[PDB]
């Protein structure tokens, strides 16, 4: 399976500390191509996702940056796991502002 | 005259109940184990980023 | 079935006795039917003397 | 279990009549300090959930106001149900104000 976990959040950055509001997780697929080419071959992975959510066409980027080919890494291994790999550990949450929906 | 000769009945089952339970296409145990993990193996869920 | 073998192997050995009083009484009859075949028997004395 | 269904909504309202917008339902756990004194103790519970979520540390206040110790009391008895407990029976949601995504 060669998904990308596209996930935005929300977040609410109060007068002295943060709070969230919300957080989209989504499963989104990939092109043929980028299969193709990133994966299997050169074992990298784009910081975009080109898909089609609710009869639209949309993009994300990872950490909302400019687009970058992440070299895909394995996973942590817990118990009873198969191999799996993910590109990104952490996950982007949006820079404290104050009182800024951000 | 001639005695009955011992028989010995082996175990026998076309299905046992490991292959009965895996007949089934998902297996909501195994979904949801793999699920719930998916968070814990493809993400932190320990470290803490404050800016 | 291992009781009436037994029984049945007692039953021949204790007929045995009455066979010999047969023999001793008709030996033709006796020595025909132990045989098989229907023959014609003598004085034993000990021992059935037989011809077809 | 002691978890606080910390929930979020954002609400349309329009000139003549109300809509929502999301519901952003979330299961937060407790601090250890906290079941051990005001849960198992007290009786009762914040009305705030420290806890870290995608990465960052978030609370919730609830109704949106100042933190109160919240009298935990028994969940109404529905059919096979067993012993549940629950602070808040109502869920909180914004004030109606014209032309604002509150």
């Amino acid at each position: 399976m060669y998904y990308k976990d596209v996930t935005v959040s929300q977040v609410w950055f109060g007068h002295r500390y943060s709070q969230f509001m919300g957080i989209f997780e989504d499963r989104a697929p990939v092109p043929f191509e980028e299969v193709i080419d990133k994966i299997n071959a050169k074992g990298v992975c784009r910081s975009t996702a080109k898909y089609v959510r609710n009869n639209l066409e949309t993009t994300a980027f990872h950490r909302d940056d400019h687009e970058t080919d992440m070299e895909l890494k394995p996973a942590n291994a817990a118990t009873r796991t198969s191999r799996g790999w993910h590109t990104t550990d952490l996950k982007y949450n949006p820079s404290r502002v104050e009182a800024f929906h951000r | 005259i001639t005695m009955l000769e011992d028989h010995e009945f082996v175990p026998l089952e076309v299905y046992t109940r490991h292959e009965i339970k895996d007949s089934g296409l998902l297996d909501y145990t195994e979904v949801q184990r793999r699920n719930q993990l998916h968070d814990l193996r493809f993400a932190d869920i320990d470290t803490v980023i404050h800016a | 079935l291992g009781r009436v073998a037994i029984a049945w192997c007692e039953l021949q050995n204790h007929e045995l006795t009455l066979w010999n009083e047969a023999r001793k009484l008709n030996p033709n009859a006796i020595a025909s039917v132990t045989v098989g075949r229907r023959v014609s028997a003598r004085m034993l004395g000990d021992v059935m003397a037989v011809s077809t």
